[PDB]
């Protein structure tokens, strides 16, 4: 039962929350770097919620960089009941089962959150800015893939674009009870919407090729 | 707000 | 109140296999011989999620060959498993969407309709009289056709398919009829990750419409959500 | 057994 302890400890997410590079095919999702400069720059931690319900927070941003393609976001969940609650449900995922790739070792809890989850969305304003960052299983903005691990220096190294630079704002950052208010059931209810997100798995590839998570090893089930 |  | 009627037993019909249709796997032949072969050869059919031994949510009250293939009348009458699922239903904008043209909303059933959308049997291998074991809900079957309608009322599901004939629902009528405590041993986390091994199938969505479109539940009125 |  040990085995438990280390099972629901944090995991770390990684990913970018918009693209530069990549036109919205809807206007309200335009989010230009300016943009995200000053807004980084006019304003504690953005809380981590599950597909944008404010009831299923579990865990915060730990750190915001805007880089040479994108806004790239770090954040940590560390709900005791959700990561709980992730650990039961683990257990009986065939695609757990399979295990991760080359040699990495199997992560029940992250793979699990890695296929769940593959997607991370924003939520800002059309002062506070930026509202929340959302735990999901595809963004409707590009190349929002999201990358989960143990470690934030791991994770944030399984992104090509990012330069030691880079790594270097986030580490700062990242290094500076229960706030999940719902339950397995709403797990559940939120999966079956998942299922009917039109071509949730087509935009899931195109997202980690351009993000070129492609070229890594991971848990991505992606 | 808008919401992705 | 209106969750003691939304935990009631719910039907859930289809086709198990498509005579029409040529499966891609030799294991998945079927033909018209076999089956009513082995009708003939044999105590109801579990009905279970996913082929999970621990996940019987049911039983299947009527099998029968037709015309077009092999279609089986089924029940969800676990109570355990109704529960969870009406949990689940009230976490759902699928759900809160509503039911389409004027079917009354019934969260539950629209529930097990998104989830669980295709029907996949579970018989052996043609390559001792027990030929079939279950049937299974899945979010897709293997064999092609296979689309699940569920309804609170047996009646009003086979009536779901114009194929049937009006002769074809007087067998399975008086099958489900003559046949008339909770085999669940599983749970909410369960079918949770059960869930995500779902959004990993590939061409979910497309099989799915395909299969609607074939079996000509395109064309009336339910609570499939594909 | 066969399980589709």
């Amino acid at each position: 039962d040990e085995q438990q302890s280390q099972a629901v400890a944090p995991v770390y997410v990684g990913g970018f929350l918009a693209r530069y590079d990549q036109s919205p095919d809807e206007a309200r999702l335009l989010l230009p770097r300016d943009v995200v400069e000053h807004w980084l720059h006019a304003q504690v931690a953005l809380p981590l919620n599950i597909n944008h319900d404010d009831t299923a927070v579990v865990g915060h941003v730990a750190a915001m960089q805007s880089v040479r393609d994108g806004l790239f976001c770090l954040g940590c969940v560390t709900s005791p009941r959700f990561l709980e609650i992730v650990r039961r449900a683990s257990e009986k995922s065939e695609l757990v089962s399979r295990g991760p790739v080359s040699p990495l070792q199997p992560d029940k809890v992250v793979e699990f959150l890695s296929g769940s989850y593959a997607g991370l969305s924003l939520s800002s304003r059309r002062t506070t800015p930026f509202k929340h960052v959302a735990l999901c299983s595809v963004g409707r903005r590009r190349g929002t893939l999201a990358v989960y691990g143990r470690d934030p220096e791991w994770v944030t190294q399984r992104f090509p674009d990012l330069t030691a630079a880079d790594r270097d704002g986030l580490r700062a950052q990242w290094q500076r009870g229960d706030p999940f208010r719902s339950d397995s059931y709403g797990l559940l209810g939120n999966s079956v919407d998942a299922l009917y997100i039109r071509e949730r798995l087509p935009k899931l590839r195109y997202d980690k090729q351009l993000v070129g998570v492609t070229e890594r090893e991971s848990y991505v089930k992606a | 707000v808008d919401n992705a």
